[PDB]
């Protein structure tokens, strides 16, 4: 189960 | 980056024993590709692709196969198309390789 | 043995639309165990393994809504780098992730693992101590330093020790009879002949699992390190690989050369000649 990156590059 | 592609059956060829034949192509960037295999020259339509998958050194593959049977007359071949590629690569098969 | 889960997330730009594709590939011990693609009729998380199919439809609608946030991270963070690198959205660009964690024999946790590709060539990576940030090129430093006053690395840690662990753990415990399986390696010699009084000895393994394994020539016992042609691991289709081994003797002398194969999935390493 993948996760979701936080802060935008 | 610059594709490298590996021309092979399946299983151990057998003249007139049907089989696969696979076209294993990596080692490249950007995904964009374009690969073709041929019989005698000649592009063979039914050619299965695998779904886009990358390495750890960020490189792309992919494996496309067709169904064939093996003969002496019948070569075959696999025809590439990359951007970092000036010309398209043919890497022809060998039973012996 | 160790025992690692990874997610594969690829984000290409498109010229003349707003929304890249997205593509994420899961793994479970080096085997595609789910997949995203949103350029599929119907876009959602599928499975890959057999043992995939022991999931809730409702498992698949989590994970579903997770690569549509994704797909708006990524989106975002092309056209930052597009920025960055002073480029043009007429042509496609390419950000790339890694991310997962490692799992010894007992699956107590080893390390952390998350990476970040542009165009192909690293950007940003998450240094082993889950903590500290290594930044390729000046670029990235906009990046690094984004991403220390947001304390992005916390956020990550938890997940990367926390939940990944757990997921896995999971995932090794309903597809173990799978996981566990090795396919041994079916060997033989192979006789080229040719010119100048020479012959080609190329030693065959074939349909094995997993792809990990060794080949050498020996002459009496004395290992042929230089001159032994090899080719790289390839797949057969099948699940499992194939890869050989050439040498160039002299001829009669055939029986002088011997062939070895190991392999984790073997009852003990393969010796072998022609004949």
């Amino acid at each position: 189960a993948s996760d979701e990156n936080m802060e935008t590059m | 980056k610059t594709p490298q592609i590996q021309v092979y059956s399946r299983h151990p060829p057998e003249n007139g024993k049907p089989n696969i034949l696979n076209c294993y192509v990596t080692q490249f960037h950007p995904p964009h590709i374009e690969i073709q295999m041929l019989k005698n020259g000649k592009k063979i339509p039914k050619v299965e692709m695998s779904d886009m998958s990358f390495s750890k050194d960020w490189s792309f593959y992919i494996l496309a196969h067709t169904e064939f049977t093996p003969t002496e007359t019948d070569t075959y071949a696999c025809r590439v198309k990359h951007a970092s590629m000036a010309e398209p690569k043919t890497v022809y098969w060998d039973r012996d390789m | 043995g160790p025992h690692s889960m990874r997610y594969f997330e690829t984000a290409v730009s498109r010229p003349g639309l707003e929304e890249p594709r997205y593509i994420s590939v899961g793994y479970v011990d080096n085997k595609e165990f789910v997949r995203f693609d949103s350029d599929a009729e119907n876009p959602r998380y599928e499975p890959r393994a057999p043992w995939m199919e022991q999931e809730g439809p409702e498992y698949w609608e989590r994970e579903t809504q997770k690569a549509k946030g994704q797909e708006q991270w990524f989106r975002v963070s092309l056209r930052n780098l597009l920025g960055y690198y002073n480029q043009s959205a007429g042509g496609s660009h390419t950000l790339q992730q890694m991310s997962g964690c490692d799992l010894g024999s007992d699956w107590r946790l080893l390390r952390g693992y998350l990476q970040f590709a542009y165009e192909g060539r690293d950007y940003i990576a998450l240094n082993e101590d889950l903590k500290t940030w290594t930044a390729a090129d000046m670029a990235a430093q906009i990046t690094r330093r984004k991403w220390e006053q947001s304390g992005a690395a916390e956020h990550y840690k938890a997940y990367l020790e926390g939940e990944c662990v757990e997921w896995l753990h999971r995932y090794l415990k309903n597809g173990n009879a799978t996981l566990l399986r090795t396919d041994s390696p079916k060997a033989h010699v192979t006789h080229h002949p040719r010119s100048k009084g020479e012959v080609t000895l190329r030693c065959w393994a074939l349909g094995f699992y997993p792809a990990d394994i060794t080949l050498t020539w020996q002459l009496n016992g004395e290992e042929l390190t230089q001159d032994m042609e090899l080719v790289e691991t390839r797949p057969a289709g099948d699940g499992t690989f194939q890869k050989w081994a050439s040498v160039v003797v002299p001829l009669g002398k055939e029986q002088n050369y011997t062939c070895r194969v190991y392999h984790e999935g073997l009852p003990e390493p393969l010796t072998l000649r022609w004949e």
